[PDB]
């Protein structure tokens, strides 16, 4: 039920137009919060979005992850976290998916990264490949 | 009003 509940509030997403309203990203992620008992759903669940959903949502989707894992940072702890560590398995592959967003939309994708590099929230190993990733688009 | 990846 904390998946359902967090997996409808997601998947509303669907209803608008982006950019998406703070409420409904404040919504989302208080959801996924609210759920760390089950953090490898909710992360599952965020992957699926933004693998199979249209191009016009690929940044909401990143805000969503961009916003969980900055809570979660926040509420629990930079070393605490479990919600940055865990989307990390998978991150090379949903951003690949990301990328499939409109042209428009890339230099935000590049902003989240460069944001995330700044405040160290997840290793240069990782973060160096999602750079390099927006680079060889261009 | 729109989302920005902003400090909670």
């Amino acid at each position: 039920e904390a998946v359902k509940t967090f997996n409808s509030e997601l998947y509303s997403l669907n209803d608008y137009k982006p950019p998406i309203s703070k409420a409904k990203m404040t919504q989302i992620t208080k959801a996924a919060i609210k759920a760390i008992k089950f953090y490898k759903h909710v992360v599952q669940s965020v992957e699926k979005f933004i693998q199979k959903c249209k191009p016009e949502y690929k940044v909401p989707g990143l805000y969503v992850i961009d916003s969980i894992v900055r809570q979660s940072r926040h509420q629990f702890g930079q070393e605490k976290d479990v919600f940055a560590p865990r989307f990390s398995n998978n991150i090379i592959s949903t951003f690949q998916n990301l990328y499939r967003c409109p042209g428009d939309d890339k230099s935000k994708i590049v902003r989240v990264l460069n944001l995330w590099q700044k405040n160290n929230v997840f290793k240069s190993e990782i973060i160096q490949p999602l750079l390099d990733m927006a680079a060889a688009l261009e | 009003p729109s989302y920005s990846p902003t400090s909670p």
